[PDB]
């Protein structure tokens, strides 16, 4: 009698819009994502997108994801700073 | 985030948005735990607010690390480096001698 | 026996230890509410 604890409202899994589609078509989709990331300018905006992707990723959880993070970080080493690593370090 | 002072300012702006979200979440929580209909609308507003608080927090911790890095990068600059550009060495040497 | 890489790895962790008590406290307040509100959306509820 502390509370009804009955919840009429509900939400379905239509999220992961930027990490969209099945994980199937894995390598094509993964290369597409890496290319899209390398494409973006205005580093700030990049950070924003990253957040979404990363939280979407932690919705699923694996070795494929680790390889994807390897590719992302290695692509980011070309530049000076390391944003992907810091953002994983927080969003973990 | 180029300077220690500028990064601290960005962190302050990130604190404020989190605070407003937290205060709104708390009031909705009070309405839900208050001794239906109003409680039903609140029980949905609470997930609506949730799709916001974690994202805002995310940003606060990110900036905390950002600020820590800049402070360390600034602290590496020793006194000699700053006085490289003094316009007139001469007078300095005469005065010291 | 510890390699050059491992020694550099402990040195970097030491060079950054920060103990800002004001900050850790605010994040803890945010968490003590995110865990409760997140639980209510799940509907687990329960009397603590």
């Amino acid at each position: 009698a502390l509370s009804q604890k009955v919840i009429p409202p509900a939400s379905p899994s239509q999220a992961s819009i930027l990490t969209e589609e099945v994980i199937r078509n894995w390598p094509e989709r993964s290369k597409t994502l890496c290319s899209d990331f390398t494409a973006l300018e205005s580093n700030d905006e990049k950070e924003d997108w990253l957040r979404t992707l990363f939280i979407e990723l932690f919705d699923f959880i694996d070795v494929a994801s680790f390889t994807n993070e390897l590719v992302n970080h290695e692509r980011q080493v070309s530049q000076a700073s390391i944003v992907g690593k810091m953002f994983i370090a927080v969003s973990s | 985030g180029r300077t220690y002072f500028e990064s601290l300012c960005e962190e302050e702006q990130s604190l404020q948005e989190s605070q407003t979200h937290l205060l709104n979440i708390l009031d909705i929580l009070s309405v839900l735990a208050d001794p239906d209909d109003l409680l039903t609308e609140s029980l949905k507003k609470l997930p609506d607010l949730h799709r916001e608080l974690i994202n805002s927090s995310i940003r606060l911790r990110y900036d905390k690390y950002q600020t820590r890095e800049a402070q360390l990068l600034e602290d590496t600059k020793t006194g000699r480096d700053v006085a490289a550009g003094v316009q007139n060495p001469k007078s300095i040497s005469e005065y010291y001698s | 026996p510890l390699s050059q890489k491992q020694i550099d790895q402990v040195r970097t962790k030491v060079h950054y230890s920060e103990v800002d008590t004001p900050f850790n406290k605010y994040l803890d307040i945010l968490g003590k509410v995110t865990k409760l509100t997140g639980s209510i959306i799940n509907g687990t509820l329960s009397n603590d």
